[PDB]
Parts: C-alpha cells; sequence; structure tokens
C-alpha cells in the first residue's frame, strides 16, 4: 500500500522562505528516483526538480535554478525541498512523485493527469 | 503413412510456400514512428508527405522506388509507458518540435530525455524536426519577448563557427536557432554509446524536401548497421 | 649435392630440454587452436535464421581445423632425429599442410571482396550476390587448391644420406630445373600477391566510400589491424621457400634447419588468431 | 471530486462486512488438496516413455 | 466536505486492517515446515516451432491437449499441431499491432485484438475451406490487453482505458461493464466454475468480480509496482500474482489476505507470465532476463530452471492434463518442454 504525504505549506510574503517534506511508506525507499512537481491556478502540471537514488545526481528547471534545493533521507524515508527567495509566480499546489519501476534511469508519466504513485499535495501562497 | 498424414503434410507445404512470399515483401519495407505534441505541426508534415474511434493511423509514401510506412497514434490516454514497448524494432523515430513556443520547450526536452534513455529503445535512431522557423524569426525581430526569461544560460552563449546563415538573415535569429539546437544535442551526446545517433534539421511549414531527407538518413542508418559487423 | 632435410635435425648435448621446449610450445598452440575454432563453429552454426554470409567464415574455420591435424606427426619426427614413419607419411604430410594454407589465404581474400560488394550494392539499391555465385566460388577454391599442390605428393621420397652413420630422410627430389623454377614462381605469384592486392584494394575502397558519404575512429583501427597482419603472419614462410630455392643452386649459402622448423611453428599460430578477428560480433 | 470520495466510502462500507476465517485453516486446506492429487501430476511424477506422447 | 469523506475512508481502512490482523494466527511457512521437498526438477525440449518473422506476444492451448494458437506482430495468427509440428491454419490480420489471443473451449473460434481498439472473432469450421471474420466488437477507448471466452456466445475483455466488459457476440453490444480500477488493466483469469473472475492493474492492486450482478467483491493490495500476470489455483480458492518488482505472491480469498512471497535476493528483473501445475504443487514463472523458473508453491524454494531463449520471454502455458509446457519469446520461436 503505497503512501506519500506532503507537509509544510502555508502563506508567506515575498522574500520569505519555507521547507516542504514528504513522508513515504509501503516500499523500499532507496530503490527509487524521486521528483517534485507543481500545479498553478489556471494551467497544467509542471516538473520542478529531480533527485536520484543515492543523492549524487540532481536537476532543476530553468525558472527556479538558483533558489530551490532538493534532498533526501534514506534512514527516515523522507524528502525535503528548501525554497529560499519567493516570487508571486510561485504560488501553487505542490506534489511529490515516485518513478514507476525501480533501478531505472528514465521516468515516464510523472506529470500526467491521473498517476498512481503521487501524493495529495500542499498549498503555497506568496503575497 | 496413411492418406491423412500425406494430406496434412501437403497442406503444411502450401502454407510454407505462401509464407516465403510474405517474407520477401516484409523485409523490403521501412517502418517509421511519428511523435510530437498537439502544437507541433506534425499533421502538416503528414499531409505534405501524403502527396507521394480508431487508435492508430498509417501513411504510405514511396521515394526512388523504396516504400515507407509511417505510424501515428491517436485515441489513446496520456500514459504511455506500456504501448511504447511495441515499437522497439522500427527503423527510426521522427520527433517534431514547435520551436517558437518558449513556454512548452522544457517539456519537449524532458520527453526527449525519456525517449533516449529507455531500456527497450536503446538502439533506435531519432530524426529531429525543429519546425516553424519563420514564426521564430518574427518573434525574435519583434523584440518584446526574451529567451533568457526561461533559460538563464542564453546570456552566456555565442554563435558557433560552423553556422551556415545562407539567405542573409539577421544575426539574432542565427544565435537563437543554434542555441535551441544545442539544447537537444547536449542530451543526445551525454549518454550515447555508439549504438544510435541523432540527425537535426531546421524546417518550416512550406518545405517540400522532408521525404528526401528521410530517404538519405535511413540510407545512412542501414549502412552503419551493416558496417558494425566488421569490428 | 647434399640435399636439404626437413624437420630432421641432429642435436647433441642440449637435446634433453630443447625437445621439451618444442613439445610444450607446440602442444599449447594445438590446444588453444582446437578450442577456439570449435567454439566459434558452435556459435556461428547456431544461426536460427541469419543471413547467408556464414559459409565463408565457416569455411575459414574448417580449413584451420584441417591445418592443425599435422602437429602430432611432426612432433613424433622431432623426437627421433630421423624419418621412420614411411613413404605414405612422407607423401601425405606436406600435401595436407599446403592444401590447408592455400585455402585459408584464398578465403580471406573472398571474405573481403564480399564485404565491399555488399556495401556498394546497398549504396545503389539492387540485390547482391546470389547462391550460385557463392557455391561456384567455394568449388573453385577447393579445386584449385587441391590441384596446385600435387607436386608435393608425387616427388617426395625417402632416401639415405650422411648427416653433417647414414640416416633416412624424407626430402624433395626435383626431376628437372625448369619445372622447379616455373612451379615455385607461379605458386608465389598466384597465392600470395594477388590475394594481398585484393585485400588492400577492397578495404581501402570501403573506407573511402563510407568516409566520403558520411560527409568513428574504431573502423579505421579495425581495417588497419586486418590488413597489416596478413603481411606479417604469411610472409616468413614465403621468404623461407624462396631462400631454399636459392640454396639449391648457390651451394655457398647455408641455412640452418632450426630456422625452417621454428618458422613453420610460427605459421601454425594462424589457426589461433583468425577466430579472434573474423568473429562477426559474438563472444 | 465529491463523487469519487462518496463512491470510495460506499465501496469501503460494502467490503468491510464479510466473514473471514483463520490462516491456519486455509493452509491446511491447501495442503490437503495438494497431497490428495499428487499421483496424477505428470510434471512431478513423470510417466514412462511408453505413455508420453511427446517423447514418442 | 472533502475532509469528511477523507476521514471516512481513513477510518474504514484502519478498521479493515485491524480486522485482517486479528485473524493472522499462523503462517504458511511454519505449518509447511515438515514436508519433504520435491528435489531438483529437470525438463527437456521436445519440439521447436519455426515460422514467424517478428516477435511473439501471446499463446493459448486448446481443451484438446494437442492444438495451439499463437500470434505475432507482423500480422499472423498461426494454429499449430504439436505432436508433429504440422501447420493447420495461418490467418492474416488487418492491423499488425496485436497484443492478445484466445481459443474457444469447443474448438470453433479464435479471437484477437490490439492497438486498434477492436476485438475480432474468426470462425474456423465454415462451409468452405477458409476462415472468415465473423464479428468486430468495438466500443472500448483504449488498447485491448486480454480476452477469454465463456462459451460460443459470450466473451470478457480488458482494456487500457481502465475498464472490463462482457460482450454478447450475436448482438454486438456490451452486456455489462466493470469500472473501478485506476490504472491500465493488464490481465484476467476465469474461475473453474466461471461465475467469478479476477483482474490486476497498472496499480499495485487486484480485484474480484462477480459476473452476474457486475459488482466488485474484494480488493487485494501488497505489491510495490505494476502487476503483469495472474491466475487461479486449481480448486478456485487462491490466486498468484507477478509484478514488475521481481516478486510473485500468493493470496487467499476466504482469509482475505496474503499467504506467501516468492522472491530471491539476486533477481532484479520483471515478471511477464505465471501458471500452475495440475496438482498445484509447482509454480512456473517467466522473466525478462531470458529465463523461466520453477518454484515450490508450498515451501517457497526454487526447484528448477528452463533456459534456452535468446530474448525476453513473453508467454507461457500449461496443458489441461499436465503433460507439457509451452514458452514463447521475443526472438520468434516457440518451445515445448516435458
Ligand atoms: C599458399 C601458401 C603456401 C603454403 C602454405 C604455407 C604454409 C603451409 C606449410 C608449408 C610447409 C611446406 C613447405 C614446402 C617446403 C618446401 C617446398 C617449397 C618449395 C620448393 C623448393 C624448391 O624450389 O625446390
Amino acid at each position: 500500500q503505497v503512501q506519500l504525504q506532503e507537509s509544510g505549506g502555508g502563506l508567506v510574503q515575498p522574500g520569505g522562505s519555507l521547507r516542504l517534506s514528504c513522508a513515504a511508506s509501503g516500499f523500499t525507499f532507496s530503490n527509487y528516483k524521486m521528483n517534485w512537481v507543481r500545479q498553478a491556478p489556471g494551467k497544467g502540471l509542471e516538473w520542478v526538480s529531480d533527485i536520484s537514488q543515492s543523492g549524487a545526481s540532481i536537476s532543476y528547471t530553468g525558472s527556479v535554478k538558483g533558489r530551490f534545493t532538493i534532498s533526501r533521507d534514506n534512514a527516515k524515508n523522507t524528502l525535503y525541498l528548501q525554497m529560499n527567495s519567493l516570487k508571486p509566480e510561485d504560488t501553487a499546489v505542490y506534489y511529490c512523485a515516485r518513478c514507476p519501476a525501480p533501478f531505472t534511469r528514465d521516468c515516464f508519466d510523472v506529470t500526467s493527469t491521473t498517476y498512481a504513485y503521487r501524493g495529495q499535495g500542499t498549498q503555497v501562497t506568496v503575497s | 503413412l496413411s492418406a491423412e498424414d500425406k494430406a496434412a503434410v501437403e497442406r503444411s507445404k502450401m502454407i510454407e510456400k505462401q509464407l516465403q512470399k510474405d517474407k520477401q515483401v516484409y523485409r523490403a519495407t521501412h517502418r517509421l514512428l511519428l511523435l510530437g505534441a498537439d502544437n507541433s505541426g506534425k499533421s502538416t508534415i503528414v499531409k505534405q508527405m501524403r502527396i507521394y474511434t480508431s487508435g492508430i493511423f498509417e501513411t504510405k509514401f514511396q521515394v526512388d522506388k523504396v516504400n515507407f510506412h509511417m505510424f501515428d497514434v491517436g485515441a489513446q490516454r496520456d500514459e504511455r509507458r506500456k504501448w511504447i514497448q511495441c515499437f522497439n524494432d522500427v527503423t527510426a523515430i521522427i520527433f517534431v518540435v514547435d520551436s517558437s513556443d518558449y513556454n512548452r520547450l522544457q517539456e519537449a526536452l524532458n520527453d526527449f530525455k525519456s525517449i533516449w534513455n529507455n531500456r527497450w529503445l536503446r538502439t533506435i535512431s531519432v530524426i529531429l524536426f525543429l519546425n516553424k522557423q519563420d514564426l521564430l524569426a518574427e518573434k525574435v525581430l519583434a523584440g518584446k519577448s526574451k529567451i533568457e526569461d526561461y533559460f538563464p544560460e542564453f546570456a552566456r552563449y555565442t554563435t558557433p563557427e560552423d553556422a551556415t546563415p545562407e539567405p542573409g538573415e539577421d544575426p539574432r535569429v542565427t544565435r537563437a536557432k543554434y542555441f535551441i539546437r544545442d539544447e537537444f544535442l547536449r542530451i543526445s551526446t551525454a549518454s550515447g554509446d555508439g549504438r544510435h545517433y541523432c540527425y537535426p534539421h531546421f524546417t518550416c511549414s512550406v518545405d517540400t524536401e522532408n521525404a528526401r531527407r528521410i530517404f538519405n538518413d535511413c540510407r545512412d542508418i542501414i549502412q552503419r548497421m551493416h558496417l558494425r559487423q566488421y569490428e | 649435392r647434399t640435399r636439404f632435410p626437413f624437420f630432421s635435425d641432429v642435436k647433441g648435448d642440449h637435446r634433453l630440454v630443447l625437445a621439451a621446449v618444442e613439445t610444450t610450445v607446440l602442444v599449447l598452440i594445438f590446444a588453444v587452436s582446437l578450442l577456439g575454432n570449435v567454439c566459434a563453429l558452435v556459435l556461428v552454426a547456431r544461426r536460427r535464421r541469419r543471413g547467408a554470409t556464414a559459409c565463408l567464415v565457416l569455411n575459414l574455420f574448417c580449413a584451420d581445423l584441417l591445418f592443425i591435424s599435422a602437429i602430432p606427426l611432426v612432433l613424433a619426427v622431432r623426437w627421433t632425429e630421423a624419418w621412420l614413419l614411411g613413404p605414405v607419411a612422407c607423401h601425405l604430410l606436406f600435401y595436407v599442410m599446403t592444401l590447408s594454407g592455400s585455402v585459408t589465404i584464398l578465403t580471406l581474400a573472398a571474405v573481403s571482396l564480399e564485404r565491399m560488394v555488399c556495401i556498394v550494392h546497398l549504396q545503389r539499391g539492387v540485390r547482391g550476390p546470389g547462391r550460385r555465385a557463392r557455391a561456384v566460388l567455394l568449388a573453385l577454391i577447393w579445386g584449385y587448391s587441391a590441384v596446385a599442390a600435387l607436386p608435393l605428393c608425387v616427388f617426395f621420397r625417402v632416401v639415405p644420406q650422411r648427416l653433417p652413420q647414414e640416416i633416412s630422410i624424407c626430402t624433395l627430389i626435383w626431376p628437372t630445373i625448369p619445372g622447379e623454377i616455373s612451379w615455385d614462381v607461379s605458386f608465389v605469384t598466384l597465392n600470395f600477391l594477388v590475394p594481398g592486392l585484393v585485400i588492400v584494394i577492397s578495404y581501402s575502397k570501403i573506407l573511402q566510400i563510407t568516409k566520403a558519404s558520411r560527409k568513428d575512429f574504431r573502423l579505421f583501427r579495425t581495417l588497419f589491424l586486418l590488413m597489416v597482419s596478413f603481411f606479417i603472419m604469411w610472409s616468413p614462410i614465403i621468404i623461407t621457400i624462396l631462400l631454399i630455392l636459392i640454396q639449391n643452386f648457390k651451394q655457398d649459402l647455408v641455412i640452418w634447419p632450426s630456422l625452417f622448423f621454428w618458422v613453420v611453428a610460427f605459421t601454425f599460430a594462424n589457426s589461433a588468431l583468425n577466430p579472434i578477428l573474423y568473429n562477426m560480433t559474438l563472444c | 471530486s465529491i463523487a469519487q470520495a462518496r463512491k470510495l466510502v460506499e465501496q469501503l462500507k460494502m467490503e468491510a462486512n464479510i466473514d473471514r476465517i483463520k490462516v491456519s485453516k486455509a493452509a491446511a486446506d491447501l495442503m490437503a488438496y495438494c497431497e490428495a492429487h499428487a499421483k496424477e501430476d505428470p510434471l512431478l511424477t513423470p510417466v514412462p516413455a511408453s505413455e508420453n506422447p511427446f517423447r514418442e | 466536505e472533502l475532509d469528511q469523506l477523507r476521514q471516512e475512508a481513513e477510518q474504514l481502512k484502519n478498521q479493515i486492517r485491524d480486522a485482517r490482523k486479528a485473524c493472522a494466527d499462523a503462517t504458511l511457512s511454519q505449518i509447511t515446515n515438515n514436508i519433504d521437498p520435491v528435489g531438483r526438477i529437470q525438463m527437456r525440449t521436445r519440439r521447436t516451432l519455426r515460422g514467424h518473422l517478428a516477435k511473439i506476444y501471446a499463446m493459448h492451448w486448446g481443451t484438446d491437449s494437442r492444438l495451439l494458437v499463437s500470434a505475432s506482430q507482423d500480422g499472423k495468427l498461426i494454429i499449430w499441431d504439436s505432436y508433429t509440428t504440422n501447420k493447420v491454419h495461418a490467418i492474416p490480420l488487418r492491423s499488425s499491432w496485436v497484443m492478445t489471443c484466445a481459443y474457444a473451449p469447443s474448438g470453433n473460434y479464435v479471437a484477437c485484438g490490439g492497438l486498434d481498439n477492436i476485438c475480432s472473432i474468426y470462425n474456423l469450421k465454415t462451409r468452405e475451406g477458409n476462415v472468415r471474420v465473423s464479428r468486430e466488437l468495438a466500443g472500448h477507448t483504449g488498447y485491448l490487453s486480454c480476452c477469454r471466452f465463456l462459451d460460443d456466445n459470450q466473451i470478457v475483455t480488458s482494456s487500457g482505458d481502465t475498464t472490463c466488459a462482457l460482450w454478447d457476440i450475436e448482438t454486438g453490444q456490451q452486456t455489462t461493464t466493470f469500472t473501478g480500477h485506476t490504472g491500465d488493466v493488464m490481465s484476467l483469469s476465469l474461475a473453474p466454475d466461471t461465475r467469478l473472475f479476477v483482474s490486476g492493474a497498472c496499480d499495485a492492486s487486484a480485484k474480484l468480480w462477480d459476473v452476474r450482478e457486475g459488482m466488485c467483491r474484494q480488493t487485494f493490495t501488497g505489491h510495490e509496482s505494476d502487476i503483469n500476470a495472474i491466475c487461479f489455483f486449481p480448486n478456485g480458492n487462491a490466486f498468484a500474482t507477478g509484478s514488475d518488482d521481481a516478486t510473485c505472491r500468493l493470496f487467499d480469498l476466504r482469509a482475505d489476505q496474503e499467504l506467501m512471497t516468492y522472491s530471491h535476493d539476486n533477481i532484479i528483473c520483471g515478471i511477464t507470465s505465471v501458471s500452475f501445475s495440475k496438482s498445484g504443487r509447482l509454480l512456473l514463472a517467466g522473466y525478462d532476463d531470458f529465463n523461466c523458473n520453477v518454484w515450490d508453491a508450498l515451501k517457497a524454494d526454487r526447484a528448477g530452471v528452463l533456459a534456452g531463449h535468446d530474448n525476453r520471454v513473453s508467454c507461457l502455458g500449461v496443458t489441461d492434463d499436465g503433460m507439457a509446457v509451452a514458452t514463447g519469446s521475443w526472438d520468434s520461436f516457440l518451445k515445448i518442454w516435458n
């Protein structure tokens, strides 16, 4: 029974920071590659950042490159995202996603409309 | 052996004789998979090469007495990690990109990364069509939208010395074209192994030469495949 | 004049270990060659439905296995310092060995020509060589090889001779001079020059066609290594043959027999190197 | 949205009212069936070559 | 609004979990710790069948233990005779992307379907010597991935639009639909009494379906990734599932939970197909590291290996009298072991 639960959202002023965390259950954490995606009010789903199985490979999208950081803990089974200097274009609903199969380099179907191995998400508002 | 056994053997012989002909026809036909997004102009390329309910459509064209089949998938859901496995023995994948849409370009890059690195698609070459060049020229010369708002590193990029700006275009259009091409060629060369290549082409909506380009690229693919036995 | 004895040398003080060294090196060659060639035949012959170029490399492998069937005989002769096998062996040994060598060289040249024809016919867009061409070619290869080497099975004889007490020697007694010169020159010019020329032309044309049409490195580093080796592994035996012919006229020249035996042992190593190279891509 | 959750609650309600037995009884039943039919199994108890239609 | 429904789901889930945990008083491994093992099992290849041009994706035996139907992605169904290897039928299809096939339990029809979302029926014993398409069942909105007959006038299909359906052939209309899965449905298996069936989805879940009233009776979880194959135990009270994480598991219906896990510490590939022996003691399974494995279904110890395919194994089936096993792979060959 796969379960992913995000926490840490809220409402901040421009220039503030926060930290999101996923707690995972029901599978071997350190076999899988993990992702952070988001959805904004009026658009589709957009890929935000990506981390691998050991922590040795990391990737970002263009619009957040110098500001967000991604990290994982294989002892407590958790993911963290650190968001530092926020703009009013960052307000959204943030989701935590898992790759379909283990021991794999590619990652199909994480942004699709209905995906099985995704959480429920948390709301972030910048104002 | 009774009469029944001999009759069964002759029936099997007829079936074999027909299967030989079917084999000869199958071995001399090339099979292509067409991929893109909804805003890519993929259909215009299809309709242009069409001068040579259901879940899949087929387009047949012939060049210099060689037959090509091109397969386009419709009426399926947007999760594709299962049916794509059916296409692990085609000759090539053709990937179409709208190059004037800055908003939806990182998604095209991510799609390319997934297609390049799959376990069942590691030996298949890609022909890349960077469509809609004229719209890109209009957007750059208008001067009201900036590429660096999505890709910071464009601020530190200079035109390569192997550029071919033949028709006397504006220099800014040449910079833009070659930056967007390099974005895909980086992914192409990062993790290949000498098993499959990528062939980039600039194109627009009034071309008449896409069939010839596919002809020449498929010819080169087959020649490299034959040469690989001598290593 | 005192003829040239083959394989039949006289050793003195150091016989007890020189025999041992010869034995160990030759046995190692035999074992590796047999293993490699049979594994390669198992791998190639288990094509389920592959193409049909397998019959050329397969013929190469069969020729190697027939070429390695004479090591026991020479090994026996080198442990007695004389010829005691008899006229039948004196007749058959050299015939078998020459037949294998000629077939190997001609098959290398045919494989190369086939590769180039395939690439060019791909370029133009027509069907390539059929079944009749290959069958006719294989028949001609075996037939010419088995007719050219006849003088080594009729003119060999066992004769007594005084060593450098009389000892019996298996040696070659030419009936006449013009026949000797004619056959020797014809054999060198049809079985070492024309195949070398064909190999070099064919591989250079493939390389030029691909490199021009492409407008990476591995291809060069392969076609180089397949085209210097031919002139290294098959040259010493030709030089030895010519040098023996010279010896039969100018009595002033002297050639040791140890040179002849060690050169032939070095040539026996071809059977252990072709399966490494001309294996299509398996192993 | 609301419909999916109402259906999910309905389904959980319908599936949470079935009778259940204990695991040891199920294990005993599986074992009894396996041992009762073991002589008729020809991948466990290969038949002689005069009865095999594929080896003949 | 949403909070109340989420709370209801959580409360019912916790209650069901506790009710299942209260009835777990022994484990299969302990109770089966005193059985003499089956030893090494060695099987040999008696037939090899040649003739397809591209990969093979499905296969199905007849109720006679003698004839086979198999299907390739070059546009051919072929019906084979296995005692001699003679070919009986070769049917050319209309679409060359096909993913399943089935054989009727009386010998008079076959069916097939694929990336074009249609199930086509072929009638074998006609007034002439040919095979003619009798029906094309259309109405699914995704590719077909499995189908199984009930008789000569009803059929069950599963598709990639996350549904299952029951079709009346003579009319051509869906008699009932089974909705409730979330991902793509990938396999089916019919009960021996043909009054229930089970299905497994591209979601770590399986479900039990009642044909007559078209409702879902039970849900079973436990895997970590997608499920690829499924089948029933011979007496109809348990089933086994193979997934894309290198694991098979055995579930039981009456106890409503898992019994056993079949996995190895050096296996890190996926599973493509499963089946059972006639008495239920052996479980066979096919992997995509080119191999098939034979396990002991009551003690969970590996007992044998089938090896000899040069590409990924895709289909695998056992006859109705237990004499033979058939495997098919992505290298175009079928093999019969015994
Ligand atoms: C086509 C390549 C030719 C031969 C194959 C090479 C090596 C195989 C083994 C050869 C050993 C036998 C050599 C023959 C020895 C002497 C006869 C040679 C020339 C005749 C001498 C003369 O001129 O009278």
